[PDB]
């Protein structure tokens, strides 16, 4: 019966519920294709890394995917379909689940820094029918680069091959730059790794 | 002595369930309005959509749904096995603890501290707090089971119990993260692996937090309100174990045609499709229970809530498997359709069933024979139903429109529509959804008023003893 | 409108949801 | 995937399916096969449970789903490293493989149209309406966001519909602009020229070159402005402000084609701190064919 047995029910629950996790997550740890970086690719630069964390804090993922599906129309619209190797150093991954705005997996060098600045400052100003929020504070805020060193150390600990050269003076790579500078820096590297390898 | 049920914690969690319901769904309406009229972002970092969205998410799932789950489980388990809650103070801890969690979310998320992982957005210290509170909750519940009176354990508690354990595992695994500073951590995982851990967690979140746990709710309140016996106990077994095991696999249906390997994607689709059966075993067991007593539906609006709740549950546990088919997801993914599915389940199943459950239990727990006004339970029912349907409809329209327009190719192979054209196409949808959600929210206000009126009546309210 | 395999799959899925809901809905009357 | 992992995945997936079948049947043994209405004797609170049979249809559905799942797995990748046996994809089926077919099929279908156009001169392509419409379709997807949906631009971004061209408006120039991109360089004169110097050339360019009136009471030395212009500006913009397409220096004898505004103040800012407009290269994103059609389209716009 095992209806009357609290520990037996508990045990078979924890057992039954585990199989899918063990069978789907675990083998991925050891699969090469999803752990191999694109050959050309480097880790995010201090400024790019800082800007990615800005992208994270602002909730960008919430309207913007970074994952191009292997369909002809998505290929035509955005570029080469995303590859596992592109997101190998992404702690945490920022594939989307919604596209309120377009996919950003390859905003690459599709736009000028100047455009990105104007548009982030006021999307409606450049794209009148945008539903994107204005992000002007990015201009008013300055990175001090205090924690960049720590961040990169942590990511290296997590596998990202940051050099000692990278961590040393990751601060002065960032200090004095504006948050907008960092966001733009991040956006301009997206998907570039693949198309110049 | 002490052979009087501990109704204190249930009382607190009930009231707070209505409160966070209001706050969360309010947030929902607001960000919907932001999607319609971006000026409502107010050029402020803490009120912009990107930051408020996960607040809506967490408030509505973990605060609203969460508190619903606490109140319901603490009431239900106690009666369904006939003893006072194990370690009642520890239950009180789980209350104030959970409240502290929600408040920490409310402060931290608009402040910008987010993991960026969906339904796991709170940073590591809050994840530690959550883990602690949850462990305590587990101890209270499974303890209450362990000191029951009857030999058998009601299936409602199979679902509750399961939900508790697997949510704990889920939460701990998916929030493994190196702390960098006070409110900033990096995920243990990256890329495809992180995606898979994320949606194993993500789906099994609605799978056990919003499905299993609420199936527990259904299994107590549907038979208790209808005063009919539960149909098909065998089904309870099958549908429970099959659901509990198959649902975990459903992770990859989120990551269809992504960088996630094909094999995993497929495993997810196949098992998502298998999942159709158990899921429906739930609504069958719920509805066929009402057979004969359907005349009560015109009589009792609480029962209305529970039943219609099951309707939407089945509908979304059908829609889900369908959208878990790669070719369908090929269109659905990234579109408002996902959101439509979401709120079909969210408003129509979770919200409805927890509403009904509260309308049932709140009088009881407040030493009172019934709600203040049954009429307002009916008007609530209609507001909430109309709202849900409007929401669903607008999101199907928008979603199909989007998928279609995005992939629309001309006779010469070129893309038919700019993304901005699709965006513009979606605005009517955004507004209709804003109104539907608004209406549902209004219903929640009606509930708040009603509940309040009944809450007024007795300061000593310890009725029920058995 | 533009019609593809995928668009058709989506449309009949939504239609099936309308059918399931309609059937259930009138089934409750 | 190492074989060990492939095996591990398959064995667990199959074991779970087998287990599922075992479960449905084992649950099914003493089946009334009828609504029955019996109840079991233990009460939870109010609630009691009928010992009822699984609905035959629900049973059927469940089984059918598992069968479909086995069929899918056999047809498609999923268990381990097992490759799909599905017909028509050699060596099995993968999303990437599927993608290659859709593109290849598309290339076979549409390739001639592109090919047909490629032989034709850019000026020839503009003549064909069919081509223009195709080009426009391309324009909206890739070019609209900067240059406007009407191709008439905005502040910072050229109006491609008008008759004013910064880098030249011949086919070859336009195509070059799109293909290789363009970066302009107005240097900054603030420090070099002095603030008063800035005010003066600004006034001169606005009034004397561009034929725009000056704001009431703005005593700028227009003579100074003129001299400054001749000394420095005329080198790139030409004297009299014809402008030089070679440098992408726009004409200054008409505000019509100006992308940074025409107000005295805006002119002052342009002059004081310079400008560096960028037209991103499309050679990489769109390729020669698309770019060719787009050059045709933009060319067509102005006639
Ligand atoms: C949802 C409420 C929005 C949030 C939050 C963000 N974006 Fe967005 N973005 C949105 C829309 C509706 C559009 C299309 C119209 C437009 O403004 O272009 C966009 C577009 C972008 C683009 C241009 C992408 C392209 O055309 O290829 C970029 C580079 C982009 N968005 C950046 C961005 C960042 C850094 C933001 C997070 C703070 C972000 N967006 C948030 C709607 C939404
Ligand atoms: C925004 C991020 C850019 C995109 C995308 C496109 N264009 Fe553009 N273009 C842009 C600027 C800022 C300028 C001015 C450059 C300068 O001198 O400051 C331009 C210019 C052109 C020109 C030349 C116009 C002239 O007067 O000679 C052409 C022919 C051109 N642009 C057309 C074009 C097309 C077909 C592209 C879409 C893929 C397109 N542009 C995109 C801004 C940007
Ligand atoms: C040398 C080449 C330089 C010099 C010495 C000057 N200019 Fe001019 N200018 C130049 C380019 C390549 C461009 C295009 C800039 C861009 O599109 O990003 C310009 C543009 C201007 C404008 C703006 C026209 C518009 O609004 O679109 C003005 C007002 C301007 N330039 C005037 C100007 C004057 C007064 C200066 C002489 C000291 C002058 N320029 C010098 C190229 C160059
Ligand atoms: C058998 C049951 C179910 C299955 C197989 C299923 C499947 C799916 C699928 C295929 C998606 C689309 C994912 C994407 O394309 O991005 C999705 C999204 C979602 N569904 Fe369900 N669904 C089921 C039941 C439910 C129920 C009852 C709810 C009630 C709340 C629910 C809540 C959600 C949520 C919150 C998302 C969004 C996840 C995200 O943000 O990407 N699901 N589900
Ligand atoms: C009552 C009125 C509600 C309104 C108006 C509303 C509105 C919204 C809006 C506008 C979004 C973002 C849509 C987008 O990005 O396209 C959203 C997301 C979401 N809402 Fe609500 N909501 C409401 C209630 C609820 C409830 C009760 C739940 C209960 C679980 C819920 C769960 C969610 C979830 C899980 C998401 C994320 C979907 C995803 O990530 O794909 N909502 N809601
Ligand atoms: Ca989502
Ligand atoms: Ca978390
Ligand atoms: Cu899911």
């Amino acid at each position: 019966k095992l209806e009357k047995n609290v520990g037996l029910l508990t045990l078979f629950m924890i057992l039954a519920v585990s199989i899918g996790g063990l069978t789907q997550i675990v083998p991925l740890f050891f699969q090469d294709s999803v752990n191999e970086p694109v050959e050309g690719m480097k880790p995010y630069t201090a400024l790019q890394l800082e800007g990615r964390d800005l992208y994270i804090r602002e909730g960008c993922v919430g309207c913007h995917s970074q994952m191009i599906r292997p369909f002809r129309a998505e290929t035509e619209r955005y570029g080469h379909y995303s590859v596992a190797g592109e997101s190998v150093y992404d702690h945490p991954f920022l594939w989307g689940s919604k596209r309120t705005g377009p996919d950003l997996a390859r905003v690459g060098g599709r736009y000028s820094d100047d455009w990105h600045r104007a548009h982030l400052y006021n999307p409606r100003n450049v794209v009148p029918e945008s539903k994107m929020p204005s992000y002007p504070w990015l201009v008013e805020n300055t990175l001090d680069g205090k924690d960049t060193a720590k961040k990169m150390s942590a990511l290296r600990m997590l596998g990202v091959p940051y050099t000692e050269e990278d961590i040393a003076g990751a601060r002065d790579s960032v200090n004095g730059k504006t948050e907008m500078d960092a966001m733009v820096a991040y956006l301009q590297v997206l998907g570039t790794a693949l198309t110049n390898k | 002595t002490s052979t009087a049920y501990s109704y204190k914690v249930v009382r607190q969690f009930a009231i707070m369930t209505v409160v966070w319901g209001i706050v969360g769904m309010g947030l929902g309406v607001f960000i919907a309005a932001q999607l319609a009229w971006p000026f409502l972002n107010f050029d402020l970092p803490w009120t912009s959509f990107g930051r408020l969205r996960p607040l809506h998410t967490n408030a509505v799932i973990f605060a609203f749904g969460g508190c619903a789950l606490f109140a319901t489980s603490y009431y239900s388990v106690q009666r369904t096995c006939q003893t006072t809650l194990f370690a009642p103070k520890l239950a009180a801890f789980t209350f104030w603890g959970w409240q502290l969690v929600i408040l920490l979310a409310a402060i931290s998320l608009p402040l910008g501290f987010t993991s960026s992982k969906e339904y796991a957005e709170l940073e590591w210290p809050i994840d530690i707090l959550i883990t602690i509170v949850w462990v305590a909750y587990a101890v209270v519940f499974f303890g209450t089971l362990a000191k029951r009176k009857v030999k058998h354990i009601y299936v409602g508690n199979w679902f509750f119990g399961a939900f508790i354990l697997t949510v704990a595992i889920l939460h701990v695994v998916n929030n493994l993260e190196i702390p960098v500073t006070a409110m900033k951590s990096y995920s243990l995982y990256a890329g495809a692996t992180d995606a898979m851990v994320q949606w194993w967690y993500g789906h099994n979140a609605v799978g056990f937090f919003l499905t299993a746990g609420f199936l527990g709710i259904m299994y107590y309140f549907v038979p208790k309100q209808a005063e009919r016996p539960v149909y098909s106990y065998r089904l309870s077994i099958v549908h429970f174990w099959a659901l509990i095991t198959v649902y975990i696999w459903a992770g990859p249906h989120h990551l269809h045609y992504t960088a996630l390997p094909d094999w995993a994607q497929s495993l997810g689709m196949v098992m998502s499709l298998i999942l159709l059966a158990p899921s429906w075993g739930g609504m069958i067991n719920g509805m066929m229970t009402l057979s004969g007593a359907w005349h009560k539906l015109r009589s009792d609006p609480i029962l209305r809530f529970l039943v219609v709740s099951l309707a939407f549950y089945g509908m979304s546990t059908f829609e889900g498997p369908m959208m878990a088919i790669k070719t369908v997801n090929a269109l659905s993914h990234y579109t408002d359709w996902t959101i439509g599915h979401v709120h079909a389940g969210a408003l129509g199943w979770v919200a409805m069933v927890s509403i009904g459950a509260l309308y049932h239990l709140v009088p009881k727990v407040f030493g009172r024979e019934q709600m203040h006004s049954i009429g307002l339970i009916n008007t609530h029912f209609w507001l909430a139903t109309i709202g849900t349907v409007l929401y669903i409809a607008s999101m199907w329209v928008n979603g199909i429109a989007q998928g279609l327009m995005w992939r629309a190719i001309n006779d010469d192979g070129t893309l038919t529509y700019s993304f901005v054209e699709s965006l513009e196409a979606s605005h009517p949808g955004f507004v209709v959804r804003m109104i539907g959600g608004a209406i549902f929210f209004a219903g929640m206000l009606v509930m708040a008023y009603n509940t309040w009126r009944t809450v007024q009546a007795a300061k000593p309210a310890e009725y029920d003893a058995a | 409108m533009f019609v593809d395999n995928v668009v058709l799959a989506g449309v009949v899925t939504v239609g099936l949801m309308v059918a399931f809901l309609a059937g259930f809905g009138y089934f409750i009357w | 995937m190492s074989t060990f992992w492939s095996g591990y995945i398959a064995l667990l997936t199959l074991g779970t399916i087998v287990a599922l079948f075992w479960l449905i049947f084992a649950t099914r043994k003493g089946e009334s096969a009828g609504t029955t209405d019996q109840t079991m004797g233990h009460a939870f609170d109010g609630i009691e449970e009928y010992d009822n049979p699984l609905p035959r249809w629900w049973f059927l559905l469940f089984i059918g789903t598992l069968v479909f799942g086995i069929l899918y797995l056999v047809l498609y990748p999923g268990l381990g490293n097992w490759k799909g046996v599905l017909p028509g994809y050699e060596g099995g089926w993968t999303q990437e493989k599927q993608w290659e077919r859709e593109v290849a099929q598309a290339d076979e279908k549409y390739g001639p149209i592109f090919a047909k156009y490629a032989a034709m001169s850019v000026e020839e392509v503009a003549q064909d309406p069919q081509a223009v419409k195709m080009g426009a379709r391309l324009f909206a997807n890739y070019c609209s966001i900067c240059h406007g949906s009407d191709a008439k631009g905005s502040l910072g971004f050229p109006n491609l519909a008008d008759q004013d061209w910064r880098w030249g408006g011949d086919a070859a120039s336009i195509k070059t602009s799109i293909l290789n991109g363009r970066i302009a360089a107005m240097p900054a004169w603030g420090q070099a020229i002095g603030e008063e110097g800035v005010k003066n050339v600004a006034a001169f360019v606005r009034k004397d070159l561009a034929g725009l009136p000056l704001p009431e009471g703005t005593d700028a030395d227009l003579s100074a402005g003129k001299n400054v212009y001749a000394q420095t500006c005329a080198v790139c913009h030409g004297q009299g402000g014809e402008g030089m397409a070679a440098l992408g220096a726009p004409k200054l004898n008409s505000a019509a084609g100006w992308i940074y505004g025409s107000s005295l103040g805006q002119l002052q800012q342009t002059i004081r701190h310079g400008r560096n407009g960028q037209m991103p290269a499309q050679q990489q994103y769109l390729g020669d064919d698309k770019v060719h059609l787009l050059a045709a389209y933009v060319y067509s716009l102005s006639q």
